[PDB]
């Protein structure tokens, strides 16, 4: 039986500073006991200086990322180049996971 | 026949240009922006003395932060006033914040070219939207059937609108104060309106910062109306 | 009266007036034409420069189907490129299903279906252009014109556009003076000699030349544009000739 | 829900219906009402699957009242319980099936009697003296077919549902934390406070 | 006259009435200008305002980071047809990881625009578009017409008055051409082009708009204070 | 594409009128004339084969056909419509009735289920109404022998004998002469050729007349033995040389 | 399916179809709505061209659509059965998802509504009806009475009049009712409420029908009988 | 005026738009003409290339439906073409759901229903063609099937369609009326080709070259159209006797 | 397209009237009379065939009046293969009704359904309306003996005696004047056929021009029986009345 899901491994780390915040991930890509590669970026510039990172199953996580980069385009577009803020943009990515709420995005996302 | 989405031979579709002229019949709205607030007026215009002029609602709210005033064939406006408070309250689900009143207005006037053979006419009704937001403060817009939005710094639509709009253009100034727009929209709503303006037959309404979209009280429009005549005595 | 009102109406002719009504969009486009040679097909084009500031070369109107039909088309360009898009749809699914690339009869007959289903019905317009096409496939060389009708016919040379007649004359000269056949380096400086002599109807504006080319030996069966010097050999043998 | 039972007598029919709510291992509520008034002379009782009990009850109310509205006119308890039993038997061939049993008690204004009908979730329709749904019958119809005649009062009645009761309440694993009464007669509908 | 009450009706000389008349509402729009280099695209439009309280209705949008475009005509049928560019070259981007070319985006529009001229029921759309961008191959600058027609040009004009403004580029064409690496010069002969076209008016600070895109200049529009410097 | 016409294309004029169905009447009587006689054991249905061209073979071109073994029907009118009703009146007696029953529809209500087309092409959109008039006879067990009369409105109505098209009302006055209710089926099949040599011009003879009967069980035309309940068709065609038989004691 | 756009604007703006389902209403018999102190009145004419009728069974003017909201109409009564049917749902509809009855003002925004869509969808004419509508809110004793029409547009009234010769009525209503100081009781606004209809009824035999509205689910039809008193009333008053 | 644009019915009880559909039929300026041999269905075509540009290969009215059956068209191409298609289509998928070969007639009335749906919904066009449909039957034997854009169908001996379809018509009534049979009695194709070849150059008054005809040849389970010298050698043999 | 050529069936005309509605009932108007007559102990349906024929076989013949069960009939007024359609559509509704209450069809319930159907055509859909207008008579048990009619504009109401078809304002005035509410069931057949014999374009009324049925509770105890009567017993039913 076909299986859609998978675990590629890794960790991430988000720690908020007064004035500051960083978000950090090992670079490592793994199935099962195999490395598929030593540097595969996990945490990602996503504009309006938001960083974001989906751990879990790649494909997923790429897929999440790639909406959201998305989505803040489209901000730009439909409310006048304004800027995205951080609850806005936790807001909207709620709303991007619960759209697959019987068939998830195998991942643990933070911004 | 002929179709509803034609062009004249001028480049203008009939039927939207057509529906200008019926708002052109309806009641006279005033809107006008100051850096202390938006205030919004309406002529209420009563076809009888038995008719519960309270009951007659050509000021709506939409938002907390975001009115509307309309005229011209009213009973098309409230599928566009659902359609606007619907938009306004899902970007608040989708974004946990307020919607600009740009953005907001351009939502209903996606609605306006949306006919064909969709509903089958364009809307015979003007809307004056007013509001404000953190990006570009207070606001005031002027949403027609054609689908375009204009901003205004001050405007009226209905049936004393180029009157009114003459008599706006020497009045307004960008240092204009809450009270002293209120007053001013009670004065042209006068100077238009056939029967003589009261409390019962003319409503005013504002949206501020602070205290956000208010429609005023019968009594509290009547201690301006007669604040209004004092000062036109004065001089 | 009032026959002409409506698509698909017959006249008590018998005929079809917005169907006729279309060919005059088509007799008002520019010129194209198409020459079938001995292993392949020629097919050239009138672009007329309304302007300096179109940038040369640049607007293409020749259009390639599959990799080895090309087409062209005069009248309303928008409703050549609709068929166009048609036609590539409709080569993609033979291929799909046979494995083969469209013979140019079927791909023919295609294009002929489709532009004959908008003359059946009043809620659609016919189509604003006349279209010659063609290419190599398993049988040889194929050279089709296409009407507004849904007619069509092989063809040994084409011409349509608003220099058609001027057109027609000379590839009838070609035809008489070849009948052992035309090779394809030929059939390239002859097509735009024709072009330039077609011009004549459109002498008001200066123009531009574009010429493509399927043939067997010269570029392996697949549509080609022809480009640089041969363009260049081929304009300058065209204005020797006017000349 | 648990146990519901129903019995008609000379001139009125009384259903009971306990009063526990359970989800988990905890009793949510003791004072639960598994009824509904479909009409003022027509009664109707149910117990089944979490939710669709209620769901199912206040759609059957809300088509009645809509009938009422648009004849002015009430509807029998044979045909109501007719509406009934087709939406059931509609259901149980569904995608997601009502898991719904249910009494119907109501008192013939044209007639003049009173009737009680059992309808389960599969849409089985049948007209009793007295009637039951799940277990409780196991229990109960012992008593009601030594006991029960046509032409008790609505007091006689209501000792025989007081019996059965404290049968339940002696050999039931489960408790149902009591029964809320109910009578349906000429008058219309009832509740006993006491019981 | 008995040919123009529907888009799908054809006339006895084969012109197509519906389809002028949405040419027609172009012209009556208000002027705007588009040229290019080799390295930059420009383009420079004059906004048109209802009346003195009224604000400047917008005539320039965005579709990417690399391309955009500016309207003459009903503002409503641009919005359609710049949500669709804006919609393709983000399926360009997501699929193909990559961006959308400028000629390629003028095919789709015509094709769209096409289907609206053929068919019963619908209209022809009510707007022209100067489409510039920054591709693979260059700068670029594309004319759209209702019609269908898309054309690639060095520089060109559309709204009322517009042929003043391209009479002048088509003199200027071999100065403008070469302005590589040089904005401001490009804007400056961009204005001067718009310039030509104005009668009774002239270009105020909240009258002018401005867009330009390059080698590494994103698709970006100037309004307000920042054209300031250009009047 | 798409069907665009969702409209009624036959619509009530001031006077009252539906000029569609008028209309289609008035090419009903343009029509070759047809005939039926119903007799005690049976009932006869007539026509002439009106053929375009002497070189068409009119045997390939049938005008009464049968739509059940015990139902046959002919026509006035647009041949091309009645064929196409005769397509749909097939098909309808099984899906509408003998897939369900088991058995083949009585003539009655196939005629309501033929009338109940003709009456939607009536008022349904982007269509015209049938530009004939059906005579269908038949027979069932428990209503016996039948003839109906079917118009483009969709209306029917049962006859001892009736006419359509061109010379009908001539026609239908030689007919209230000849009937009565003690006609075997062989009186009524003299009546019919009769009554037919009136309305035409030309030959008349086997191959010109089409005519055929509701009659006796054809047991010989069944095609199978072995099932005393099923007795054959009543249905049957008169041949070209059974129709001159009865030309020579005429 | 038919899509064809039957309500559209004109040249002068205005939408001819909506124009014209008024006239439909014109034509219509009268009907006129009175509200109390603690009550509301329906009247309604029934023409006595139509004798021989069986009034048991004749569907009667004044419908209920809720067990403390009435309505009456003016106009086409096909169509006025539509809205009434549609209203009945849609008060059963709010029930089940709020638990609490429609209040007069949200039964009428959807009457309303319901007619607004009929003037801006494809393949379909606007109601040729105008309607009131009447009743208590729930634990409200403030009655409550609304007028739609065709176009869509609603509003609250103290007293008003629909139909043929409501030009009429309405005059003899904007005089004679007083909004200081409204019919304290049921006797007083049912009087008002026939008085107004004897202006245009011709006679008041059958051709008036009443129906009065309490507060609480209270409502009830009179009979010929206890009408035929108030106009035996009436006009012994009006010889002097 | 309405009645003679799409087809409703006139006053008179007429279909304009078939009547006109009709017209069409003869736009082409071709006659054709069919026979029945004993094995055999014969039909030939008028061919006209007036265009030298023209490649004279692909002008053809005559069109192969299927195996068995052969079809020539009277009327505008695009139109013939479209009738082809469908007919093609409509063979295929009767063999596909019945397993045997769709016999001519039923082909015929099945183009027939078609067109008779084009005279009765009105969003439809007839076809301004007159299909004639031809085979060696495996029942009915030699077989010829003509249909109109009336929606009407009949079985013929034989048949003629175009602008001097009564000219022809009338030559073969007065053959078949003296031999009172019907059918050509002959045992080879090619001399029933001859037969069809002469009687139309008879009835129209016109000599024909190889390239000026068209002929298609039905046998039993084969359809085949001739190539240009096929048609000379049979101009020779009947120039030779 | 093809906006040029529809009719437009669904719209008002300046004056507020429906053209189609108003057209329709002009049809009618010319349709055979058909007159219905409600009594204490029963109701009778009486109704005229258009222009027969020697040759028309009556016995088996039926155009005017219709079964919808057994409680309920109907008389046609119209296009009857459009009253056929509805006819079957009122059959239906009965069946659905008895098969999910168990009891029959209130007669109301039945026209207010069918009259539904009718309006829905003069709103929606650009089709032309049935031209018919029925006559109910029926019994159920909550108003007894009930008759109604129903037109083209989907409008329907209540009636003690009614007529609808030909001659309608010549009819009605007859009924207005011999009628009684206290009348009997064969007073009301006597009146019907009057009526009919008065009004009728024909020079004479015979029992082949005619179609009959009554509902009577004259029916062995509480309970309704049909009587749709035959040939024979129209020709007995004339001779008692004392028409022929
Ligand atoms: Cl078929
Ligand atoms: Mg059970
Ligand atoms: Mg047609």
């Amino acid at each position: 039986q076909f299986n859609p899901y998978g675990d590629n491994g890794g960790t991430i780390l988000g720690i908020a500073g007064e004035d500051f915040a960083v978000l950090a991930g090992d670079t490592r890509n793994i199935t099962d006991y195999s490395i598929n590669s030593r540097y595969e970026p996990k945490v990602f510039d996503c504009g309006d200086n938001i960083v974001m990172s989906a751990n879990g199953f790649a494909a997923d996580g790429d897929a999440l990322v790639k909406r959201f980069k998305n989505s803040v385009k489209w901000y730009h577009f439909d409310h006048n180049d304004k800027k995205l803020s951080i609850n806005s943009a936790a807001r909207n990515i709620q709303h991007l996971l619960y759209s697959r709420r019987f068939f998830p995005y195998y991942v643990y996302n933070i911004i | 026949d002929r179709g509803v989405s034609t062009f004249s031979p001028e480049g203008r579709l009939f039927q939207v240009e057509y529906s200008l002229e019926a708002i052109k019949l309806g009641s006279t709205a005033i809107g006008i922006a100051t850096k202390e607030g938006v205030v919004l007026g309406v002529e209420k215009r009563a076809t009888s003395p038995l008719l519960e002029s309270d009951s007659i609602e050509k000021i709506v709210e939409i938002d907390r932060h975001i009115g509307c005033a309309m005229s011209g064939l009213t009973a098309d406006a409230r599928s566009m006033i659902e359609h606007a408070r619907t938009a306004a309250v899902t970007h608040n689900l989708y974004y946990d914040e307020d919607i600009n009143v740009e953005s907001l207005t351009q939502s209903v006037c996606d609605l306006a070219l949306r006919f064909g053979e969709l509903m089958s006419r364009p809307f015979g009704v003007a809307l004056l939207i007013a509001g404000h937001d953190a990006d570009d403060g207070y606001q005031l817009f002027h949403a027609e059937p054609s689908g375009t939005f204009y901003r205004y710094n001050a405007k009226a639509i209905g049936s004393g609108s180029e009157g009114a709009q003459a008599e706006l253009l020497n009045e307004w100034h960008s240092s204009l104060t809450l009270k002293e727009a209120e007053l001013l929209v009670l004065k042209i709503l006068k100077q238009v309106m056939e029967e003589k303006l009261d409390e019962n037959n003319a409503q005013l309404s504002c949206i501020t910062k602070q205290d956000g979209f208010k429609i005023y009280d019968n009594e509290k429009t009547a201690e301006l109306i007669k604040e209004l005549k004092e000062k036109e005595a004065a001089e | 009266t009032g026959y002409d009102l409506s698509n698909s109406v017959f006249s008590p002719d018998g005929r079809n007036f917005q169907v006729e009504y279309a060919v005059k969009a088509v007799e008002n486009g520019t010129t194209s034409i198409g020459i079938k040679c001995n292993d392949g097909v020629v097919f050239a084009v009138e672009k007329l420069i309304t302007s300096k500031l179109l940038v040369p070369q640049k607007n293409v109107k020749i259009q390639v189907v599959d990799r080895h039909i090309g087409c062209v088309y005069s009248g309303l360009i928008p409703d050549g490129r609709h068929l166009v898009n048609r036609g590539r749809e409709e080569a993609a699914s033979f291929k799909k299903l046979y494995k083969t690339p469209i013979p140019i009869p079927a791909f023919a007959d295609r294009l002929g279906q489709y532009v004959q289903a908008h003359t059946l019905y009043n809620s659609v317009r016919p189509f604003g252009v006349s279209t010659i096409f063609g290419g190599v496939d398993k049988n040889g060389a194929h050279l089709y014109m296409l009407e507004p009708s849904g007619s069509y016919w092989g063809y040994k040379g084409a011409a349509t556009g608003k220099g058609r007649q001027s057109a027609k004359a000379e590839l009838e000269k070609l035809v008489d003076h070849h009948p052992e056949g035309l090779s394809a380096r030929e059939a390239v400086k002859q097509a735009a000699k024709i072009i330039y002599l077609a011009h004549e109807d459109n002498k008001e504006k200066d123009f531009e030349l574009e010429i493509s080319w399927c043939s067997l030996s010269e570029t392996n069966g697949l549509h080609k544009f022809v480009k640089g010097d041969l363009l260049q050999e081929a304009i300058d043998f065209a204005q020797k000739e006017i000349n | 829900m648990d146990i519901i039972l129903g019995i008609r007598v000379q001139d009125s029919v009384i259903l009971a219906s306990s009063k526990a709510v359970t989800r988990g291992i905890s009793v949510l509520k003791d004072s639960d009402d598994k009824t509904r008034q479909l009409s003022p002379h027509t009664l109707m009782s149910f117990a089944g699957e979490a939710g669709d009990t209620v769901q199912f009850a206040e759609y059957i109310q809300a088509n009645i009242q809509l009938y009422s509205i648009r004849e002015d006119y009430e509807l029998s308890p044979q045909a109501v319980s007719s509406f009934v039993r087709q939406e059931l038997a509609k259901s149980i061939r569904s995608r997601r099936p009502y898991q719904v049993n249910v009494l119907i008690g109501g008192y013939d204004k044209k007639k003049n009697k009173p009737e009680l009908y059992q309808i389960d979730y599969l849409g089985t329709k049948v007209e009793l003296p007295y009637g039951a749904h799940g277990y409780s019958g196991f229990y109960t119809f012992s008593l009601l077919d030594h006991h029960y005649r046509p032409d008790m009062t609505t007091e006689e009645g209501l000792d025989l549902l007081k019996l059965c009761v404290q049968e339940l309440e002696k050999r039931m694993p489960m408790d149902f934390k009591g029964v809320i009464v109910k009578i349906v007669d000429k008058d219309g509908i009832r509740q006993v406070d006491d019981f | 006259n008995n040919y123009d009450g529907d888009t799908v009706t054809f006339s006895p000389t084969g012109r197509l009435f519906q389809v002028e008349y949405a040419l027609e509402a172009i012209k009556q729009g208000s002027v705007t200008v588009g040229l290019r280099s080799n390295t930059h695209a420009v383009l420079v439009a004059l906004k048109r305002n209802a009346d003195e309280l009224s604000s400047y209705q917008k005539k320039i949008i965005k579709c990417d980071e690399h391309m955009g475009l500016s309207l003459a005509g009903l503002a409503p049928d641009a919005r359609v047809l710049s949500n669709y560019l804006r919609q393709q070259c983000n399926y360009s981007s997501l699929v193909f990881n990559r961006k959308l070319a400028v000629e390629r985006a003028g095919h789709l529009l015509c094709d769209k625009a096409q289907k609206n001229t053929q068919s019963y029921g619908g209209r022809p759309y009510g707007v022209g578009l100067l489409i510039i961008g920054y591709d693979k191959s260059g700068a670029h600058l594309l004319e759209f017409q209702p019609s269908g027609n898309v054309t690639e040009l060095y520089g060109t004009a559309i709204g009322a008055r517009s042929q003043g403004a391209k009479t002048y580029l088509e003199r200027t064409l071999d100065t403008f051409i070469k302005i590589d690496g040089n904005p401001d010069e490009l804007i400056k002969a961009g204005v001067e082009a718009i310039s030509q076209s104005l009668r009774d008016e002239s270009l105020t600070v909240d009258n002018l708009s401005i867009a330009i895109v390059g080698k590494d200049t994103p698709f970006t529009i100037y309004d307000g204070e920042a054209v300031a410097k250009y009047i | 594409m798409t069907d665009r016409y969702s409209f009624s294309l036959t619509t009530f004029s001031p006077s009252g009128k539906l000029g569609q169905i008028d209309y289609a009447l008035t090419a009903v009587k343009q029509g070759v004339t047809s005939l039926g006689i119903k007799a005690t054991n049976g009932v006869v249905i007539a026509t002439e084969k009106k053929s375009s061209s002497p070189l068409a073979m009119s045997e390939t071109l049938s005008k009464v056909s049968l739509l059940t073994p015990d139902i046959g029907a002919v026509y006035s009118g647009m041949g091309p419509d009645y064929r196409v009703l005769v397509d749909k009146s097939r098909k309808v007696a099984h899906t509408s009735y003998k897939r369900i029953y088991g058995e083949y529809p009585p003539t009655k209500l196939l005629v309501s289920e033929v009338a109940k087309i003709m009456q939607e092409a009536t008022q349904s959109g982007g269509v015209r109404p049938f530009g004939v008039s059906l005579l269908i006879a038949g027979h069932d067990e428990f209503n016996g022998f039948s003839l109906y009369q079917v118009d483009p409105s969709g209306s029917y109505f049962p006859w001892k004998a009736t006419a359509i098209g061109k010379g009908s009302v001539a026609a239908k006055t030689f007919l209230e002469k000849r009937w009565n209710d003690e006609l075997e089926l062989e009186d009524a099949i003299h009546i019919a050729l009769l009554t037919l040599k009136e309305s035409v011009e030309g030959e008349f003879n086997g191959d010109t007349i089409e005519l055929a009967i509701i009659g006796d069980e054809n047991p010989d035309l069944l095609g199978y033995t072995g099932i005393p309940t099923d007795k054959g068709p009543r249905f049957r065609k008169l041949t070209s040389q059974e129709i001159n038989d009865r030309l020579e004691a005429l | 399916g038919y899509d064809r756009a039957l309500s559209i604007f004109s040249p002068d703006g205005h939408i001819f179809q909506v124009e014209y389902a008024l006239e439909a209403v014109k034509r219509g018999t009268c009907a006129v709505g009175v509200k109390g102190k603690n009550c509301v009145v329906l009247g309604c004419e029934r023409r006595s061209t139509l004798k021989l009728q069986d009034t048991r069974i004749t569907p009667s003017k004044v419908s209920k659509i809720d067990s403390h909201v009435v309505l009456s109409f003016s106009g086409l009564n096909a169509d006025s059965r539509i809205l009434i049917e549609k209203a009945r749902v849609e008060a059963q509809s709010h029930r089940l998802t709020l638990e609490d009855p429609v209040t007069v003002e949200y039964l009428t925004r959807y009457v309303a509504g319901v007619q607004q869509r009929y003037t801006q969808s494809g393949g379909v004419r606007p109601f040729g009806v105008s309607t009131l509508i009447a009743g208590f809110d729930p634990r409200d004793d403030e009655p409550k009475l609304y007028q739609t029409e065709p176009s869509g547009i609603y509003s609250s009234w103290s007293a008003q009049t629909i139909g043929r010769n409501s030009k009429t009525v309405r005059e003899f209503l904007e005089k004679n009712y007083d909004r200081k100081e409204p019919p304290a009781t049921v006797e007083e606004c049912v009087k008002l409420t026939v008085r107004s209809l004897l202006e245009v009824v011709q006679t008041g035999a059958k051709n008036i029908e009443i129906t009065v509205v309490k507060p609480d689910s209270d409502i009830v039809a009179l009979s010929s009988e206890e009408i035929n008193q108030y106009v035996t009333q009436i006009e012994q008053e009006k010889q002097e | 005026g309405y009645d003679r644009h799409i087809t409703i019915f006139s006053p008179e009880g007429r279909l304009y738009q078939v009547e006109y559909a009709f017209k069409a039929t003869n736009q082409t300026n071709i006659n054709s003409l069919a026979v029945r041999g004993k094995d055999c269905t014969v039909v030939i075509s008028q061919k006209k290339v007036p265009d030298k540009l023209l490649d004279p290969t692909t002008v053809s009215y005559i069109f192969c439906i299927s195996r068995t059956i052969g079809m020539v068209v009277n009327g505008p191409i695009p139109d013939a073409r479209n009738a082809a298609l469908r007919a093609k289509a409509e063979a295929a998928e009767f063999r596909y759901k019945y397993g045997y070969d769709m016999p001519c007639d039923v082909l015929a009335k099945r183009m027939a229903n078609l067109s008779q749906i084009y005279t009765q919904r009105a969003y439809m066009r007839p076809l301004g063609v007159i299909l004639t449909f031809v085979s060696v039957d495996e029942e009915l034997g030699p077989s010829i099937y003509k249909t109109d854009p009336a929606g009407y169908y009949v079985g013929y001996k034989a048949t003629a369609t175009g602008p001097k379809q009564q000219e022809i018509t009338t030559n073969l009534e007065n053959h078949f009326k003296k031999s009172k049979i019907d059918h050509i009695n002959e045992e080879s194709w090619e001399k029933v080709v001859e037969f069809a070849i002469t009687h139309m150059i008879d009835a129209l008054g016109t000599e024909f070259s190889k390239n000026d005809l068209e002929v298609g040849v039905a046998t039993k389970d084969k359809f085949f159209t001739l190539s240009a010298e096929n048609i000379e050698e049979r101009l020779v043999a009947i120039a030779e006797q | 397209g093809s906006r040029r050529y529809d009719s437009r069936t669904t719209i008002f005309s300046p004056e507020g009237r429906l053209y189609q509605v108003e057209y329709a009932l002009e049809s009618i108007s010319h349709a055979g009379t058909a007159i219905g007559i409600m009594a204490s102990d029963g109701i009778v349906l009486a109704a005229e065939r258009k222009v027969t024929s020697t040759l028309l076989e009556q016995d088996t013949s039926t155009e005017k009046l219709y079964k919808l069960n057994d409680k309920i009939a109907v008389a046609v007024a119209g296009l009857t293969a459009d009253a056929e359609i509805l006819i079957n559509t009122a059959r239906i509704h009965a069946q659905n009704y008895l098969k999910t209450y168990n009891e029959d069809i209130p007669v109301e319930i039945l026209v207010r359904r069918l009259s539904d159907i009718k309006q829905g055509y003069t709103q929606h859909g650009g089709l032309r309306p049935f031209g018919v207008s029925f006559i109910y008579a029926g019994y159920d048990d909550r108003y007894g003996y009930q008759l109604y009619t129903s037109n083209p504009s989907g409008n329907y109401t209540g009636w003690k005696a009614i007529s609808v078809g030909a001659n309608t304002s010549a009819a009605q005035t007859l009924l207005q004047m011999d009628y009684k509410d206290d009348m009997k069931v064969d007073d009301a057949i006597e009146l019907a056929l009057k009526t009919l014999s008065k009004t009728t374009d024909s020079s004479a009324l015979t029992y082949d021009r005619l179609e009959f049925a009554t509902i009577r509770k004259g029916a062995n105890d509480g309970e309704v029986y049909q009587k749709i009567f035959k040939p024979q017993e129209i020709k007995d039913i004339l001779v008692k009345t004392g028409i022929t």
